[PDB]
RNA sequence: AUUGAAAAAAAUAAUAUAUAUUAUAUAUAUUAAUUAUAAAUUGAAAUAUGUUUAAUUGAAUAUAUUUUAGUAAUAGAUAAAAAUAUGUACAGUAAAAUUGUAAGGAAAACAAUAAUAACUUUCUC
């Protein structure tokens, strides 16, 4: 009927596959489902602040470093040069790395190069 | 059938009928698939996503601080020339196609607190070519994509025919999977992470690899999904293993932007840039 | 907590269901659904877990959010925008949205859905978007009863009606059905629910039941029929069904007669016109108006022209649509109309 | 005018944010909603039959109570597939050594030292420095010679009141924003820049490195005003 | 000569019956090359792996910061720089 | 309905039952199912009845009665790989060329490549 590496192939086809491995359809009471949406808007409505705050930010910044470029560029112009350059292959440093969910055993290397 | 002529007639009330909606055939399927009473439902924001707050709280900032350009203006891309309307001819003709390109291409605009570049989307593309031969193959390429993501793959079939190389029309080859906000955020730290120093003689990303705009790609050999944490934990399950290619779809204008921004999540980039 | 309160708010705010309120809020999952009502299906039913501490939670922040609303909403002066603050407010309220969703609406309680209160007209006015409204325009579209009739309409109030009087039961009539005789043989009922904020001691309305498909052989084409007609209708959000008990035999510019629809003759289309008069400013109470009786007739009908003359605006509408059957003569006898005419089969 | 140099040094946090109380149960919610809806483990395509390895995880596990003739099951009929109850949450209990993290809290944020690199994990801390005065602010600069450019210029600066401990990095040559008055008619373009690896621990006084909130306690409040969103808030 | 699995009648899922793939995931414990440990979502049964090679010991991503053991073990008494000095002339080549 | 936990009711829709009308309506009750379907001397689980250990529950083990495992793809109204070529209903847009990417090369696969003025809703200064 079926050789070893068939059925093995089979069993990974299955580990992907929706046939009976999935529970029953989550039904909720009218009351549960009023809170649950209760839950779900709120939450969508801080999560609309926090980005609201945060684009925020973004643009008061950008209008910092407009207002400071300008005086730049009144004052010293070779250093408004400087400042206005193409910074096209900037890299990261490979030091800031994306915060973990723990922290390593040396926190802090005090000591380098 | 008495005729072939379509022909939509014009309505004299400016409501927009839903015709979906005044059918009571799919009462299931009114439902939006993020709302609890449909069975597409399915829990989103399960967790905080760790990449994602990192580029939040340090990188987007640094990134808007980087690509800054003083009283910087629209640069237009190549785009469909009018005709000079010197002679009548030009009078309900086509428009020229754009300059060197017969596809035209976008405007490149100023990088302001809205539109700083940030991490779209990530597709891994596995097209098996022993597959031509064993359909099993791709069953195996699609698991082992599936393992690695924590997301359903889809199958890839060979869309042409080509007699050198022996393959057919119409044959499942391998697999994709497109990748979008936390699972594929956590692909990518897994890959920066675990995978990617495990490769021997890694000296990075190309620089010369990528879209003109906003797209940057690289592929793992076979020898490279080992180290994988879900392959590697059964090397006895996955005897055999297959390699993939990795198209990371960013929300950058340039494509030196989208370097950028991937250097900030830990991806190295070694060759000389263009 | 301002969703507490009930000093200046309105009570149809509150859920009137104890039970259910208790179920609601509560400090841990102890208690068993009330919309479950069988011991056995409760004993089965498990709510998902943690659901409690982060609805409670929910509920501050959006209890906080209505009571910022509120500290403006106070402040304003002006209608329109005062509406839309308590909108606002109380729109993500869950015992608001608990009363809107699992109560009727055509027929409302009004200590459980109130329409004098603006958030519940609101979500009154977005669930007839999402359905009624767009079948009425098909209807409307469809049947071709907008430009035979009245070039457009701009959908405002959900109209209803239905035939109580002729058979005995009750059914609201879905736009663009096909009626009997009997059932239309009697005169219909209105219900002009409506959604905008309007002033409902000025405001008063017409309704105009037309027929644009009555044969005129002269002219080898149609012509209207103004089969039923009222004017200077007063409606109140709660209190809108216009029935005999509400408007009076001075407001009946045209005295119901029924669908008599000729044998070949085709369908009919009925469709309903609800107007809203126009307001006229430094005039205290309801500005009447009055219809030369001698110049609008029955048997031919510029439904547009008269809109034009009173100068109206169509805020809703529905249809229905009459042929040909046996009890129509009957109709006829009835009503002391004449034999009615039978045409040839072909339509020659 | 005269035209100086404002440093102000951002350590990036080391580890995750820490989650706000309505966020943290929100996400639990919707763990437990998945795990509601989650698919049965293949517990066959992972443990073989037959094996020592599949032994040890079934003794681990407990199995669902399976429907029977004649018997009343109050909670509906089970609903069983590759041995699970449909209607519920399934569970499954799963060098050799067991991964113990570290505490996130460390020694410098129980003593409250200041000074200390180590002493907030999950937040941006911000190089705040004292002058001959009582006030607080981020590192001044006095550029004189103007050869050089002016991030370079404060780096160098940074360096040298290190003693070379310092290891930065500019994020860009652009400037973050101006300090300017009229009472001293100087402006003080503002630098950012990144330490990577080194002690600072030095004309200034005191320092400190500290979150945004911690600053608005220290520092004046036009100061805070004028340089308030240019910190990271977490 | 192509090696397949021969498909059975697909199983027809309804408009609106479709069902999204939630997989059976287990919260997975990574201790990295140092003692930072995080938290990631695995279809694998394994609460904790620690792991050797990652990119917190890798010089490429933090530049500023077994036959050889065989050979180590049986030539240990000797010791085996100094050894390469004493073994190092370069005139031949 | 019995069982768990610690007077009632007021939508839609479905189901059950009843009746109203030359009207596929209304009334009351209740919220099921939702990816399954025969056949397994062998795997796994439960319950019942025994026996031994630390009246007791856990733990171990025997028999009986069941339940699971036949492991198989579409999970989306799918949308230019291949497949039902006539009906109807609903919805969408192709191709080329270009820039890239593990074996991949001119030629396998995947990604990306025209413009947002005005409008509606949501959050916010």
């Amino acid at each position: 009927s079926l050789s070893p590496l068939a059925q093995r192939v089979v069993t990974q086809l299955s580990v992907m596959s929706a046939s009976r491995k999935q529970p029953k359809l989550l039904k909720l009471a009218r009351e549960d489902l009023i809170k649950h949406q209760t839950i779900e808007k709120c939450w969508s409505i801080y999560q609309q602040q926090q980005r609201e705050r945060r684009n925020l930010q973004l643009e008061l910044q950008y209008k910092s470093i407009e207002r400071s470029m300008n005086l730049l560029q009144e004052l010293s112009p070779r250093l408004f040069e400087a400042a206005n350059a193409s910074e096209k292959g900037k890299r990261f440093p490979m030091e800031m790395k994306v915060p973990t969910d723990f922290p390593p055993n040396t926190l802090w290397h005090y000591n380098f190069r | 059938p008495k005729s072939a002529c379509s022909l939509v007639k014009p309505v004299h009330h400016l409501v927009k009928i839903d015709k979906s909606k005044l059918s009571p055939r799919f009462p299931e399927l009114k439902y939006d698939k993020s709302d609890i009473r449909s069975p597409g439902f399915k829990p989103k924001d399960t967790h905080a996503d760790r990449l994602n707050d990192h580029y939040l709280n340090t990188l987007q900032s640094d990134l808007l601080l980087i690509n800054y350009s003083h009283n910087a203006a629209v640069v237009k891309g190549l785009k469909q020339r009018a005709w000079s309307g010197d002679s009548p001819y030009h009078l309900n003709r086509p428009p020229k196609n754009p300059r060197g390109s017969k596809a035209q291409l976008p405007d490149i605009h100023p990088i302001k607190w809205s539109n700083i570049p940030g991490l779209e989307s990530v597709v891994i593309n596995c097209f098996v070519r022993e597959a031509r031969e064993n359909q099993l193959l791709a069953i195996t390429a699609a698991l082992q994509l599936q393992q690695i993501t924590g997301c359903k793959p889809h199958p890839i079939f060979s869309k042409n025919d080509v007699p050198t190389w022996k393959l057919r029309k119409g044959h499942q080859m391998g697999a994709k999977v497109e990748l979008k906000g936390k699972e594929m955020s956590q692909f990518l730290s897994t890959l920066t992470e675990i995978v990617l120093p495990r490769i021997r003689e890694y000296k990075g990303i190309s620089n010369q690899s990528g879209n003109r705009f906003g797209g940057i790609s690289f592929g793992l050999t076979a020898e490279d999904i080992k180290f994988f944490p879900e392959i590697d934990a059964n090397q006895d399950s996955w005897p055999k293993t297959f390699g993939m290619h990795i198209n990371i779809n960013t929300s950058a204008q340039l494509d030196y932007q989208a370097r950028t921004l991937l250097s900030g999540f830990q991806f190295p980039f070694f060759g000389e840039e263009k | 907590h301002i969703w507490s309160d009930f000093t200046t708010r309105p009570s149809s705010l509150s859920i009137q269901s104890s039970k259910v309120k208790n179920y609601l809020f509560q400090k841990k999952a102890s208690l068993d659904p009330p919309s479950i009502s069988r011991r056995s299906n409760r004993i089965k039913y498990s709510p998902p877990e943690h659901i409690d501490e982060i609805f409670r939670m929910s509920y501050d922040f959006l209890e906080q959010r209505s009571s910022k609303f509120y500290e403006l909403a106070n402040k304003t002066k002006n209608p329109l925008k005062k509406d839309a603050l308590l909108i606002k407010a109380e729109i993500n309220n869950p015992e608001v949205q608990y009363n809107f969703q699992f109560n009727n609406k055509l027929n409302n309680v009004k200590d459980i859905i109130d329409y004098d209160v603006p958030v519940y007209r609101h979500l009154g006015k977005q669930h007839w978007e999402s359905y009624g409204q767009m079948l009425l325009m098909q209807r409307l579209e469809t049947l071709a009863a907008i430009p035979d009739t009245l070039p457009t309409l701009v959908p405002r109030a959900e109209v209803n009606i239905k035939f109580p009087f002729s058979t005995g039961v009750n059914k609201w009539i879905e736009p663009g059905e096909f009626l009997s005789s009997n059932v239309t043989s009697m005169r219909p009922i209105f219900k002009i629910q409506e959604y905008e904020l309007v002033n409902v001691e000025k405001q008063l309305y017409t309704v105009l039941i037309v027929n644009p498909d009555v044969p005129d052989l002269s002219n080898d084409s149609f012509k209207t029929a103004l089969c039923y007609g009222l004017v200077n209708i007063n409606l109140t959000y709660n209190d809108n069904l216009i029935d005999p008990r509400k408007f009076h035999s001075s407001n009946i510019i045209a005295d119901y007669l029924p669908p008599v629809p000729e044998k070949n003759a085709g369908k009919q289309r009925f469709v309903v016109w609800v107007f809203r008069q126009p307001l006229i400013e430094d005039k205290q109470g309801p500005n009447m108006l009055e219809i030369d009786r001698k110049e609008l007739s029955r048997d031919d009908f510029d439904i547009r022209q008269f809109t034009k003359k009173y100068n109206l605006t169509a805020i809703g509408a529905h249809i229905w649509r009459s042929e040909w059957d046996a009890k129509v003569a009957a109709v006829r006898e009835k009503y002391g109309l004449p034999p009615g005419r039978v045409f040839s089969r072909v339509r020659r | 005018p005269k035209i100086k140099v404002g440093v102000l040094l951002s350590r990036i946090p080391i580890i995750k944010s820490e989650l706000n109380e309505l966020e943290k149960k929100y996400y639990e919610y919707q763990s437990e909603l998945e795990k509601r809806l989650m698919w049965t483990f293949p517990a066959y395509f992972y443990f073989k039959k037959g094996t020592v390895a599949e032994h040890k995880f079934l003794s681990l596990q407990k199995g669902p109570i399976s429907k029977k003739n004649g018997i009343w099951f109050p909670r509906g009929i089970p609903d069983i597939k590759h041995g699970r109850e449909r209607s519920t949450k399934q569970e499954v209990k799963l060098v050799n050594r067991p991964v113990i993290p570290n505490d996130r809290i460390t020694e410098a944020d129980r003593s409250n030292d200041m000074k200390s690199l180590e002493r907030q994990l999950s937040r941006t801390l911000y190089l705040l420095v004292k002058d001959k005065s009582g006030t607080w602010k981020f590192p001044n600069f006095d550029l004189s010679d103007e050869s050089k450019p002016l991030h370079v210029h404060a780096e160098n600066e940074l360096k040298l009141l290190s003693g070379d401990q310092i290891y930065t990095w500019s994020v860009s040559a652009t400037p973050i924003g101006v300090l300017q008055d009229e009472r001293n008619r100087t402006a003080e373009f503002i630098v950012k820049s990144h330490i990577l690896a080194g002690k600072f621990d030095l004309a200034f006084e005191d320092f400190a490195w500290l979150t945004k909130g911690e600053i608005s306690e220290y520092v004046p409040k036009d100061y805070f005003n004028k340089t308030e969103f240019l910190l990271a808030d977490n | 000569t192509r090696i397949t699995l021969p498909r059975r009648p697909a199983k027809k899922i309804q408009l609106g019956k479709s069902r999204p793939a939630i997989y059976h995931q287990f919260n997975v414990k990574m201790e990295l090359s140092d003692g930072s440990v995080v938290i990631r979502r695995s279809q694998y049964p394994k609460g904790e792996i620690r792991l050797i090679q990652d990119q917190r010991n890798n010089p490429l991503w933090n530049p500023s910061r077994g036959s050889l053991d065989r050979f180590n073990k049986r030539y240990s008494s000797l010791f085996s720089t100094v050894e390469l000095s004493e073994e190092n002339k370069k005139k031949t080549q």
